[PDB]
RNA sequence: CCCGCUUAAUUCAUUCAGAUCUGUAAUAGAACUGUCAUUCAACCCCAAAAGUGCUGAUAUAACCUUCACCAAUUAGGUUCAAAUAAGUGGUAAUGCGGGACAAAAGACUAUCGACAUUUGAUACACUAUUUAUCAAUGGAUGUCUUAUUUU
DNA sequence: TTGTTGGGGTT
């Protein structure tokens, strides 16, 4: 079948598009159109540019540009004037490449912005092409065609024609959406509980004021006649009266009440706030835990919500049975995770329309066209549901509770009462005002900073022993005319620092910033390790505590103003980039557009006016590709200037007057950079790279002074050091603690999670707590020091995993969303460390096994959310899949096709293109079989999946098994001809295939994998 | 395209390279052998050519050139500079697209120059390198100019209309005074 | 960079003086008290039956003080005619070869024939008078501009 | 190709020139073609009724005879819905006759 | 009676003025090259509705009047005004743009302009709008143009907006040029 | 009681065998209609001989469960309220419409009449449309808007055209219509006679 | 399992701010009023347009089996069908009443253009709609009999 | 009288 390739030429990918009828290199376009003859003479530069240029055209026009010999091709007009004439011919058409940063006036073009693709347009090669074509053919070649020119190794740059940005693009009733996320993060609390004093339940208080305050629901355009509106207003007045007779005190008291010892905790907190001296430690910890273990549970609050609705809304407003279905769905409305939401169709699809009482029909359209009546009363049931939810359920959950998620549990929800949260607020404003932050008045801040920069905001998330803060900056002041929040202001500086970050891996210390560089360092170290002969290895792990708040303005600004890796003047360019996604080349149905092969991305960059030998001045872009597959670039006219002076002012501001708000009390940080700024993640690594580099001269040479292989990686915090010489790791720990002693930071929980054993008294580190393990667990990793291979750590219980999957499904376009969803979960982590240099074959199989087992459990909630929607009553899927048992077959379809996609991706990520195709076929079938075996053995025991679907899935797995067997049986006869000379990797794969006896049965391989 | 040029803050580069120039000059010529200084002081001959540093490469737009009297015009927003250049070899180096006018170029390396005129010195400017980075054709109305070829008269014009240009005129006056104080 | 309204006699005189005194700076701009390349003129546009020119559609402009040879264009992908000549063909053909003056903006370049860009049909005598005055005025607006 | 110069003059210049090829531009007369200038009229060679319907105007280039008689070599008309001015046209003619502007209209 | 002026005089008297001045002149130029690359409309209410709340599904509701309204489409274009001397980049507002589209095609009403352009841009019929604009090139008029020296994003800028657009009368343009040139020869 | 427990066990073993529950089959329908053939304990509480041997609900529930826990065909575990046997033991007013646009389909006139709100039967043919009702009061119910005093015309709108209708049919035509109806009815009768006999 | 009917009681507490009152030694106590703001943290990385080799083998496999819900552990049958089983862990239950057509049937000249489907086409609808008409098609619906409260 | 979804890691 059509596997994937790791080297292509854009000629093919343009030939295999639909909307294009002609594509070729300009050399053949000239030979065909007879503008030149083969035996002509042109220097190698001009001939090469003629050779690798590409042109495309929607219609074959080799005839229109045939050379009529009537008029000589002798040119006198400059290239600027010919191109002026071209844009002039374009008239009023408004989207072309040569028409970037230029506006026409009458019969005169006017350039007014910077387009760094011109330097290829007004080149000397284009002057030669104008000499060859003559103007009357040029000024039309620059319109009828699409011109790409190879400017990088493979990445073409479009210079003329239409921009591909234009190949990448009756009304109905869209039901409203219930504002769930308004309930989450409140901090208000009044004397007598209830709902807010601005809500209409308490507006200055018959039906008159209800009309005055319900201007958005009473006179909506769904209510046909005045009678419907007035009856609804009557029901709203009845709702209000029936709600104002509730003893919220008692009502809360019954189901979800404060703990039995709440007064003890209030007293303890009041004591810890009164005392002037620095209070205890374990008392505060146990106070935090006793406060966080008082959170209401879903069932109790659900009973509360039912009991508060049953006596605030008349019965016949929804009907006898619709009301009950509503009250039953309300529970699932409560227990949903943070990033989910419930749709009005979920409520409606299980309701009856005639069941309500107060309807009225103008033209008696109920019996003739019943379907129109059903639709035009669903469009009222929906509004009533949304009114009830967004005007009782949401304000109650806002005022009367506090809703958050804990730190380590994941993405679940959590309901704490209100006074308990005011308590934790006071206790944290006390525990906080002593470590880093400090209260501040308004005049302690200057006025320029006051009128230029935005304020801050702080949120608290409960953790196990203590709290955890998180700073938000999204606000922008309404007055003083500021239109940008802090990150929108620092984006330019962050671009400068990105261009700097592209160099810290080898220049001024020890850092990494992604999985590509980490995998690179691993490739190099593992190469050295297999070189010397694979000895015993040791490691060590440790991590700074509160890094972003231990760094001082002085050394930061001093390193910044005294480092030459930041030039003085920088320009900024914006462009669009088009790459090749994973879809294989569809071998040639009649609708194959660009988005089927190319991903669009809208990038920026910051280049230097110097003659840096990367010449971002001539190309316009700087990109890093992983393999030779073509890509396109087009520039844009939106450049800007930036200078180290303004970056200095920015750093000084964000490191001096960082003012953040909390509970209408203004705080100011004392030393450190705020956590939660786009610039911070690079500043921190830069600063600590300075220090760690000045302290670790012994690393650079210890490979040649005594010959000991050893690497040191370091993300923002979590160090990691692997070596063969124990003494190196020991001295490293000592030197790092020395740097911490001298410069003023300290390590978190002293968790020097080393591998060996050593007396920690000989080095004044006795307070450290060694924790000896045998599998180096870095940031979500399982580096195994027996083969030095990598993999990931996966949660292993269905609840553990369920707490981190937010399902959000809508019947609109299932086959798309779900598809990508599952696909994403297969590549979210496997794509990175599947590199074949790190792992052996069996390691690859193990990684695939484990990650498939994890992604099945991550997906499963999606399947059980699907099976709760009936795919019979919808034509879109029933017309194609059938009318009975449509669900299981739809599911079988998406599973099989996503497995084929992921199998292709893995099959090419493991090999080059030079290998035989029978090996790629075998391993194709093997990965597909492993994934299907996992999915079957996990699915053969569920309830909804046991009767029908298991037959199909079993058949599919048996098919894949037989196909594997067929391939591995045929390959030996294929090699019997000697017709292929086996290279090294191929021989290794063949030994992997024969040793494990893939001919008869896969049994020999599962023991070799399933053990974790 | 006003902001991209304006935010260069060229006056900083000019002030810093002039400080470098005066410092290097009255640091290199403190012999004060008054006879040798009298032999050095000759009319209309170059005494000192200070090539600016590397980080001071401002980029601006040509509004008008004259080739025989070696006059080039530059501008950025509100200020328009009148400068000189080495020779036509320069323009042959900076690969212009259509015409010397209406083009926006960066400046790889320029230089200050010290001349002796009637009764006093002269601080001249000479652009030694250029490269055209783009075309732009816009009718910029720079309210104020400054000439680096007409002495204190070339700068003191319009000095009362900008704190920046006022302080630059002040630095220029101080520089010529320190020059005539050292060497005379 | 700027247009100048002047009559065919002035065009002939300028092209004569320039093509007979080639010792000017090699700027394709002509020189009449400055650099110009576009012009405006009102005159009697009539066709001229040339010999089988598919790329070009030549014309002619007679006026009170001379006669020049203008040149037009045509879409190459399909040799139809633009609006500004479609309308003139329609109206001239209807009213029976009864020609009218036209107000035309045209782009003149040396070492090639004088392109024409656009024209509109005039239906009022005062136009000429206006145009006349215009030239006169603009004349001074360059003469005193050079002194 | 070939320069057929046909200047613009006034009606007194019609007698002042005493034989020359010129252009005269005015309005037609209602009653062998005769046209009004300014009052006063003048006869021509073209047929009174040959001219088209919608037109109310006239311009002719041709040789002028003694007076009240002019030869017509070329004739052009158009539909003017406005009262054609004469004072400003007279000013343009006179200032064309001037010395400071002579180099604009004709050579020499 | 009025006093007219050319383009270059306006450009001068506007590029040499203090920030905040607003003043109008009268020119005999001509419009050209109506821009199309930016958005061609904005939304308004009858009583100077500041903002009409944006919904999808084509629903709308106002707060400067406290009723449910059909939102109104005001269209503002960008074009250039020329003369025998110079070029001015001008903006054009609802009434004047409607007047233009009416003068080119009398089919559309005084209130149907914005409706027509919105329907043509949404339905997928822009070629008719494109040619409708293109047939406005070099339409001679008589302009009353306002200039104002404001400042935006804490940097100085200059803008020109259109106030009046009438049809011309050559009999007055000629008299204007006549008095101009007579005064000129008079010195 | 333990004696009561043995008595209940014996009585339930007697009343749980399908041998008696087939020729009697009083509760057999309930047992088959049960959730999993596992009827609750209160299903025996509707009896008679248990109450006289009895002399709360959960108390008697636990008592019956204890008495059943010793059975051999029944089953009791996990305090299940239901208990089941572990053996299967299987085995005069109508009008006419005219002036109709010739070529009018059925649904249009059907709904143009159905707008009235009450059922009817219509038979259309080219022009002539016989409409009949089911209740005798329907005439004067609907007359005020079929005899539209707004127009005083018996008008029905269909597909863009007005057609007339009658207020009362001559009773000779009505008799012919009733014979038509009884004729269709005997048609159906004889149709199904032949179908009963064709085999 | 399905269906109908049915769920109460003074406050567990009262941040922040203001104004009072009583006493007070710098604390305490009592009564009262006002009250969400633009609600969404950022960075790095990865994916992101409208088709099966419809699927022949590895009994050393695949299925099936148990009284609330679901999930993780034991035993017995089974060779493309089905058979009754045993532990453990986590979610879930106030009470009242109701549950012999049960099918191989015959008889019903009982009902029936207003029966009842199942296919088509036409209409109004659609984001997961419970319809109308016509056409063809023939059976459809309720009772008695193989029937006795220890039900 | 203008300028749309929610994975993985780190804090
Ligand atoms: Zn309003």
């Amino acid at each position: 079948k059509q596997m994937l390739t790791r080297k292509e030429d854009l000629l093919t990918v343009l030939k295999q598009i639909s909307a294009l009828k002609y594509v070729s290199n300009l050399y053949e376009f000239l030979l065909a159109t007879e503008k030149i003859v083969q035996t002509s003479e042109l220097d190698t530069q001009f001939q090469e540019f003629l050779t690798t240029t590409i042109i495309a055209s929607e219609q074959n026009l080799v005839e229109n540009y045939k050379q009529k010999y009537n008029q000589p091709n002798f040119s006198q007009l400059t290239i600027k004037q010919v191109i002026d004439d071209s844009i002039i011919l374009l008239g009023n058409k408004q989207n072309y490449v040569q028409q970037i940063g230029t506006t026409t006036i009458g019969f005169y073009v006017e350039y007014e912005n910077i387009n760094l693709s011109r330097q290829t347009l007004y080149s000397s090669n284009f002057r030669n092409l104008l000499n060859i074509f003559g103007e009357e053919d040029f000024k039309y070649f620059l319109i009828d065609f699409l011109v790409f020119t190879k400017v990088e190794q493979n990445g073409y740059l479009q210079v003329a024609g239409v921009c591909l940005n234009q190949y990448f693009s009756e009304n109905q009733y869209i039901y409203p959406e219930i504002q769930r996320s308004q309930i989450f993060y409140c901090n208000h609390m009044g004397r007598e509980p209830g709902v807010f004093k601005s809500s209409f339940f308490n507006y200055s208080e018959p039906q008159t004021i209800i009309k005055k305050t319900l201007l958005k629901e009473y006179q909506s355009k769904n209510f046909s006649c005045q009678e419907e509106r007035d009856l609804f207003l009557e029901f709203t007045e009845k709702i209000v009266q029936n709600f104002h007779n509730i003893n919220f005190n008692y009502l809360l008291k019954k189901f979800c009440k404060l703990p039995e010892n709440y007064q003890s905790l209030k007293s303890q907190v009041k004591q810890i706030v009164q005392s002037e001296n620095k209070a205890n430690q374990q008392s505060c910890e146990n106070l935090f835990n006793s406060l966080y273990d008082t959170e209401i549970s879903y069932k109790q609050i659900t009973n509360f919500l039912r009991q508060i609705i049953q006596n605030c809304v008349p019965n016949q407003l929804l009907g006898k049975k619709n009301f009950k279905v509503f009250l039953e769905k309300l529970y699932e409305f409560v227990q949903m995770k943070r990033f989910e939401n419930q749709k009005v169709l979920d409520y409606i699809c299980f309701m009856d329309v005639f069941d309500v009482e107060w309807f009225v029909d103008l033209k008696n359209q109920k019996f003739t066209q019943k379907r129109k009546y059903i639709s035009d009363k669903r469009k009222i049931l929906g509004d009533l549901i949304v009114f009830i939810i967004n005007k009782i359920v949401i304000p109650v959950l806002r005022y009367n509770f506090y809703i958050t998620e804990k730190h380590k549990e994941g993405s679940q929800i959590f309901y704490y009462r209100k006074p308990i949260w005011k308590l934790v607020s006071k206790l944290t404003i006390v525990k906080l005002e002593e470590e880093n932050l400090e209260k501040v008045e308004e005049k302690l801040i200057p006025e320029d900073s006051f009128q230029k920069y935005p304020q801050g905001k702080l949120r608290i998330i409960p953790k196990k022993g203590s709290f955890r803060p998180i700073m938000t900056f999204l606000r922008k002041d309404k007055q003083k005319n500021i239109k940008l929040n802090l990150n929108q202001i620092l984006m330019d500086s962050q671009l400068v620092f990105r261009n700097l970050k592209d160099m810290l891996g080898q220049k001024i210390g020890y850092s990494v910033f992604d999985n590509k560089q980490i995998s690179e360092k691993f490739a190099q170290f593992i190469e050295k390790w297999k070189n010397k002969g694979r000895p015993q290895l040791y490691y060590v792990t440790l991590d700074i505590k509160k890094c972003y708040d231990s760094i001082d303005q002085m050394k930061l600004l001093n390193f910044f103003n005294q480092s030459d890796l930041i030039q003085d003047t920088y320009f900024i360019n914006k462009y669009l980039l088009f790459q090749r996604n994973k879809r294989p080349l569809l071998q040639i149905m009649d609708n194959i557009n660009f988005p089927y092969y190319f991903n669009l991305k809208e990038r920026q960059i910051a280049y230097s006016l110097y003659d840096d030998d990367d010449q971002i001045l001539q190309k316009g872009f700087k990109e890093i590709q992983s393999d030779d597959r073509p890509f396109i670039v087009i520039n844009q006219d939106k450049p800007r200037c930036i200078t180290k002076d303004i970056i200095h002012n920015h750093l000084k501001h964000i490191s001096q007057y960082n003012v953040i708000s909390f509970n209408k009390v203004k705080f100011r940080q004392k030393r450190g950079i705020p956590q939660g700024l786009n610039i911070s993640g690079v500043l921190c690594s830069f600063y600590f790279g300075k220090l760690e580099e000045e302290y670790t001269q012994f690393l650079k040479n210890a490979e040649q002074v005594n010959g000991s292989i050893n690497l040191l990686m370091r993300l923002t915090d979590d160090y990691l050091f692997i070596s063969d010489s124990q003494q190196n790791a020991l001295n490293l720990i000592v030197q790092l603690q020395n740097c911490a002693n001298n410069n003023g930071f300290m390590f978190n929980d002293q968790k020097i999670t080393t591998n060996f054993q050593f007396p920690q008294e000989d080095y004044n580190l006795e307070h450290f707590k060694i924790s000896v393990q045998n599998e180096c667990q870095w940031i979500g990793k399982s580096i195994d020091m027996n083969t030095l291979e990598i993999k990931s750590i996966q949660k292993q219980t269905q609840q553990e995993i369920n707490q981190t999957i937010n399902v959000a499904i809508s019947i609109k376009n299932l086959k798309s969303q779900l598809k990508n969803k599952l696909r994403s979960l297969f590549l979210n982590q496997l794509i990175d460390y599947f590199n074949p240099n790190i792992n052996s074959f069996e390691g690859l199989c193990r990684q695939l096994y484990h990650h498939s087992k994890a992604t099945v459990m991550k997906f499963y909630p999606f399947m059980t959310k699907l099976f709760q929607i009936d795919l019979k009553k919808s034509k879109q899927y029933s017309v194609q899949y059938g009318k009975e048992n449509t669900n299981e077959n739809f599911l079988k379809d998406i599973l099989y096709y996503t497995v084929e996609d992921v199998c292709k991706i893995l099959c090419y990520l493991q090999f080059e293109d030079e290998i035989n195709s029978n090996i790629k076929e075998i391993f194709k079938n093997l990965y597909s079989w492993i994934m299907w075996d996992i999915i079957v053995s996990y699915l053969k025991k569920k309830k909804q999946f046991k009767g029908y679907l298991n037959k199909l899935l079993q058949k599919i797995r048996k098919s894949r098994f037989f196909y594997l067997k067929e391939g591995c049986k045929s390959l030996q006869l294929i090699l019997s001809q000697q017709k292929y000379q086996l290279n090294k990797k191929e021989l290794e794969a063949i030994e992997f295939i024969d040793l494990n006896n893939l001919i008869q049965d896969i049994k020999t391989l599962i023991p070799k994998i399933s053990a974790k | 395209m006003k902001l991209l040029l304006q935010n260069q803050n060229i006056f900083q580069k000019l002030k810093n390279t002039l400080n470098g120039c005066i410092k290097k000059f009255y640091d290199t010529y403190q012999d004060l052998e008054q006879m040798q200084k009298f032999e050095m002081i000759v009319e209309d001959k170059l005494l000192f050519r200070y090539s600016c540093s590397q980080s001071e490469m401002f980029s601006a737009q040509i509004q008008a050139h004259y080739l025989e009297k070696r006059v080039l015009q530059l501008t950025d927003g509100n200020v328009k500079y009148i400068v000189n250049f080495r020779d036509k070899g320069v323009l042959d180096k900076a690969n212009f697209f259509d015409t010397p006018n209406n083009s926006l170029v960066i400046i790889r390396q320029w230089s200050y120059e010290i001349y002796y005129t009637k009764n006093t010195f002269q601080i001249n400017l000479v652009i030694d390198e250029m490269r055209c980075i783009d075309i732009i054709t816009t009718i910029f109305y720079c309210k104020l100019e400054l000439d680096f070829t007409q002495g204190i008269k070339g700068i003191s014009k319009s000095s009362s209309f900008s704190n920046q240009i006022y302080e630059y005129s002040a630095q220029y006056y101080k520089a010529i005074q320190l020059l005539k104080k050292l060497l005379i | 960079q700027i247009t100048v309204p002047l009559n065919c006699f002035m065009i002939n005189q300028i092209v004569k003086a320039a093509k007979e005194n080639p010792q000017a700076h090699s700027g394709n701009h002509y020189e009449w008290y400055g650099a110009f390349e576009n012009a405006i003129i009102t005159a009697k546009f009539e066709f001229l039956q040339s010999i089988n020119d598919s790329p070009k559609i030549m014309g002619k402009l007679s006026d009170s003080t001379g006669c020049i040879e203008v040149v037009i264009q045509k879409s190459k992908m399909s040799d139809e005619l633009p609006e500004f000549v479609q309308a003139y063909e329609i109206e001239l053909q209807n009213n029976g070869n009864r020609h009218k003056y036209v107000r035309a903006m045209l782009k003149m370049r040396k070492n090639a024939q004088i392109q024409l860009l656009y024209f509109s049909i005039v239906n009022d005598a005062n136009e000429i008078s206006r145009h006349g005055l215009d030239l006169c005025l603009r004349y001074l607006q360059r003469k005193h501009g050079i002194e | 190709q070939e320069q057929v110069m046909y200047p613009r003059i006034l009606f007194e210049q019609m007698a002042q020139f005493r034989g020359k090829k010129v252009t005269v531009v005015g309005n037609v007369c209602n009653e062998s073609l005769v046209i009004e200038f300014g009052q006063h009229v003048v006869i021509d060679n073209y047929r009174r009724v040959d001219l088209n319907n919608t037109t109310k105007f006239v311009e002719i280039r041709g040789v002028v005879l003694n007076q009240n008689i002019v030869s017509c070599e070329e004739l052009t008309e158009f539909e003017q819905k406005d009262p054609f001015d004469f004072d400003t046209y007279s000013k343009l003619i006179h200032l064309s006759q001037s010395d400071k502007l002579s180099s604009l209209f004709t050579d020499q | 009676q009025r006093i007219y002026s050319s383009i270059e005089e306006i450009i001068q008297q506007a590029q040499a003025s203090e920030i905040g001045q607003k003043k109008e002149f009268y020119v005999y130029g001509n419009l050209v090259s109506i821009q199309m690359k930016n958005k061609l409309y904005y939304y308004r209410c009858t009583c100077q509705g500041k903002s009409v709340l944006k919904y999808h599904g084509d629903s709308f509701f106002c707060e400067s009047c406290q009723q449910f309204i059909n939102p109104q489409v005001h269209l503002m274009l960008r074009a250039f005004v020329q003369d025998s001397t110079g070029t001015i980049p001008v903006m054009i507002f609802d009434q004047q743009s409607s007047q233009l589209i009416n003068q080119i095609d009398p089919s559309i009403h005084v209130q149907e302009a914005g409706q027509y352009v919105k329907n043509c841009i949404e339905n997928g019929q822009e070629e008719i709008i494109r040619q409708l604009f293109s047939k406005l090139d070099f339409a001679r008029f008589i302009f009353e143009i306002q200039f104002e020296n404001k400042e935006f994003n804490n940097e100085q800028e200059i803008a020109y907006k259109v106030l009046k657009i009438e049809k011309e009368n050559i009999k007055e343009e000629s008299k204007y040029l006549l008095k101009k040139l007579e005064h000129l020869i008079n010195n | 009681e333990l004696d009561i427990k043995e008595s209940l066990k014996l009585q339930m073993e007697y009343y749980f065998c399908d041998t008696n529950l087939t020729h009697d089959s009083y509760l057999r329908g309930i047992i088959s209609k049960s959730p999993k053939n596992c009827v609750d304990i209160k299903v025996f509480l509707k009896f008679n001989k248990i109450q006289q041997i009895l002399k709360s609900k959960k108390d008697l529930i636990h008592l019956i469960r204890d008495s059943l826990k010793e059975s051999k065909i029944l089953k009791v575990k996990m305090d299940s309220l239901k208990v089941k046997r572990r053996f299967p033991f299987n085995l005069n007013c109508l009008i006419k419409i005219i002036n109709i646009p010739q070529g009018t389909l059925k649904a249009e006139v059907v709904l143009a009449v159905r707008h009235l709100g009450y059922e009817f039967y219509c038979d259309y043919i080219d022009g002539q449309a016989m409409i009949r009702f089911q209740n005798s009061d329907e005439q004067r119910l609907a007359i005020q808007k079929l005899l539209n005093h707004n127009n005083n015309k018996l008008q029905i709108e269909i597909r863009g055209q007005i057609c007339d209708v009658i207020s009362t049919i001559p009773e000779d035509e009505e008799k012919n219509y009733w014979n038509y109806i009884k004729f269709k009815k005997n048609e159906f009768r004889k149709f199904f006679f032949m179908k009963k006999q064709q085999k």
